[PDB]
């Protein structure tokens, strides 16, 4: 009848970015990033990796409604750690952390 | 002429057309099954 | 699952929980008694046809059926019974020329969407032709679907 | 009606199980439990797929068309 | 997070089958790489039915659903174009596999249409996909439906690429067992009991990992989640390692599909 299309929880449709960044009002050096179909299976890693930057005053998600895959981020840093930079730091660490995943299992896989 | 209908209760084919009666001219049945059209027919197996 | 609302796996859902098919039959009859009319079952025309129906008849055979698998739906026209102008007194036949061919055809139900299964064409014991056809169609569980 | 490709609850191919699950119960003379055992059915969410099933073509395939 | 981390130890392994020690790990990266693995990682399976002859039992419909969820082999799925993204028109074998099945009961006796039996008909150009997956020690892969001497079924397949986010018939993970904290050390959760928890509750296998707690011992409260214990499973499509590994590459490309959004926006930025 009128169920959505499950194309429409991964891929992108017409205007619509990966991602979109506004800046919070409500706190100095925040901000609050849409992240477009895309829910927190890789949400929740972001929020993970980003408390673990000791400069990160703020970091937490929300989803707000499931019918929809979208996931908001909010990030609050210290003065002159421009929260854009920070996000960048944490895709970086994990991505790094996820290399050696593979390696040693695959390693460990062989032997 | 043209398969119009299969009989029932017997894998005969009719192919019988307006005013050639329901009867089955090898059973005296009176049912007559249409017969699934000749055109493919696509299912979204999703 | 709030009140009597419920959580269901949509995965589980996916591979055919709770699936069910749906069945739906429709019918109708040759005529009555041929007092200067009589009433069949024929492929309407556009232009040739009195009073049709804003569905569409493009997918009947030459007697106005179709044939199982067809994929019929919402008014699509499913029996195309025909029954003559009755534009005088006695309420029978007339001699006019493209709207003499009045029609009487059956469509699905508005809400309707599926395939055809199944068509039957027999006679009452009045000799009378009487088409029956069945259709079907998969009901796969909703958010307003009662357990 | 012939059974379900895959557990409903896991994904688990229980499709190509039905006609040696038969035969541990009827060749072999086993307990339903131990048979699905031997099928490598561990989770209950997979053994209720076929202990529950109920083979119904077979009764629909006793009709001529 | 950085590479310092996942030590990966494998207790047990087979054919569908890796039971994992994840050690030195973020739960939540524990979790993502199980979730990931659930429905993020791309496999071939019949996602359209022509029906030419169907005389059975079954529906047309009912028979392309049971077909729909035959587990084809997907090791070179990577080397199939997704079909989203294939702007050849329709299906080419660039991005789908073609694959047909006949039956007739030719025996008066009923006869089984199996999964074996369907016939690869588009050109693989050498990538190892399509093959129905058989792991019934009889050969006879997966029944797709029976068959009455008098009855015959003709079909025509399209398969195509997928994640399972998009339908439950794309997912080749089956089933994940995922656990931590074997001991309830970092009381995670509070036991329900009656009478008495310690022996009210079943004691986890992954319990022999660990040295049980004392009585004696204070809250470890500066103690944070790790060692998760992992079995994942596989429908067969994919080598139960290449379903991890494959997982492990899927969670990278996303972060760096999002840190390269994040690095477009900084270019298109002054
Ligand atoms: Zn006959
Ligand atoms: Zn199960
Ligand atoms: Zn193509």
């Amino acid at each position: 009848m009128n169920a959505p299309d499950r194309f429409e929880l991964f891929l992108l449709g017409e205007g619509e970015s990966k991602l979109k960044i506004d800046p919070d009002t409500k706190a100095p050096n925040a901000v609050v990033i849409t992240f477009e179909k895309e829910d927190h299976t890789l949400g929740n890693l972001i929020r993970a990796e980003l408390l673990n930057d000791r400069k990160v005053l703020f970091a937490a998600y929300k989803v707000e409604h499931p019918f929809f895959a979208r996931f908001k981020l909010r990030i609050q840093t210290t003065e002159g750690y421009d929260p854009k930079d920070a996000l960048k730091n944490a895709c970086n660490s994990i991505i790094n952390k996820l290399g050696a995943l593979k390696t040693n299992f695959e390693t460990e896989w062989n032997l | 002429a043209t398969l119009k209908y299969i009989c029932a209760e017997c894998s005969s084919k009719l192919s019988l057309s307006r005013t050639d009666a329901v009867r089955c001219k090898d059973c005296g049945h009176r049912i007559l099954l249409k017969a699934r059209t000749k055109r493919l027919v696509q299912f979204e197996a999703r | 699952n709030q009140e009597d609302s419920m959580i269901m796996n949509q995965s589980s859902i996916d591979r055919g929980l709770f699936r069910s098919l749906f069945f739906r039959s429709y019918m109708d009859q040759e005529k009555k008694y041929g007092m200067s009319i009589t009433e069949t079952f024929e492929k309407p025309q556009r232009t040739n046809t009195l009073r049709m129906k804003h569905g569409t008849y493009d997918k009947l055979d030459d007697d106005g059926l179709i044939a199982p698998g067809v994929r019929v739906s919402g008014e699509d026209v499913i029996i195309g019974k025909t029954t003559p102008i009755s534009p005088d007194e006695e309420e029978l036949g007339q001699r006019t020329a493209y709207h003499s061919k009045r029609d009487a055809s059956t469509p699905l139900r508005s809400t309707e969407n599926g395939i055809v299964d199944q068509v039957l064409v027999t006679t009452n014991q009045d000799g009378l032709k009487f088409v029956k056809v069945r259709v079907r169609t998969t009901k796969i569980p909703q958010i307003g679907d009662k357990f | 009606m012939i059974v379900p490709v895959r557990c409903f609850s896991c994904g688990k191919v229980v499709g190509d199980k039905w006609e040696s699950y038969l035969n541990l119960l009827q060749e072999d003379e086993l307990d339903e439990g131990t048979a699905l055992s031997r099928l490598g059915l561990k989770r209950y969410c997979c053994r209720r797929m076929i202990l529950t099933h109920v083979d119904l073509i077979e009764k629909f395939l006793r009709y001529n068309p | 997070m950085s590479e310092e981390g996942p030590q990966v130890k494998i207790r047990e392994a087979s054919k569908d089958n890796v039971d994992f020690i994840l050690s030195n790990v973020d739960l939540a990266m524990a979790n993502s790489l199980r979730r990931v693995m659930i429905a993020e990682i791309p496999t071939l399976a019949i996602d359209s039915v022509e029906v030419e002859t169907n005389t059975t039992v079954l529906a047309d419909e009912f028979i392309a659903h049971r077909l729909g969820l035959i587990p084809l082999q997907s090791m070179d799925i990577e080397q199939l174009e997704y079909s989203r993204d294939c702007f050849c028109e329709d299906h080419c074998d660039k991005c789908s596999v073609v694959l047909t099945l006949q039956a007739f009961g030719e025996s008066e006796s009923t006869t089984n249409v199996y999964s074996k039996d369907l016939v690869i008909v588009s050109n693989l150009m050498g990538r190892n996909i399509g093959h129905p997956i058989i792991q019934d020690k009889e050969g006879n892969g997966v029944l797709i439906c029976k068959l009455r001497k008098g009855q015959e079924l003709k079909l025509t397949c399209v398969a195509k690429k997928g994640i399972a986010k998009e339908h439950a018939k794309w997912g080749p993970a089956a089933a994940i067992e995922f656990e931590y904290d074997p001991w309830n050390k970092l009381k995670h959760t509070d036991y329900w009991y009656e009478q008495d928890s310690a022996k009210e509750w079943p004691q986890s296998k992954n319990c022999e990992y660990e040295d049980p707690p004392n009585e004696g011992d204070p809250f470890d409260y500066k103690a944070q989640a790790d060692t998760f214990y992992m079995n994942v499973e596989s429908v067969g499509s994919i080598p139960v390692d290449q379903v991890v590994v494959r997982g492990i590459d899927t969670l990278q490309k996303k972060v760096a599909s999002i840190l390269l959004a994040l690095t477009q926006m900084d270019q298109d930025k002054v």
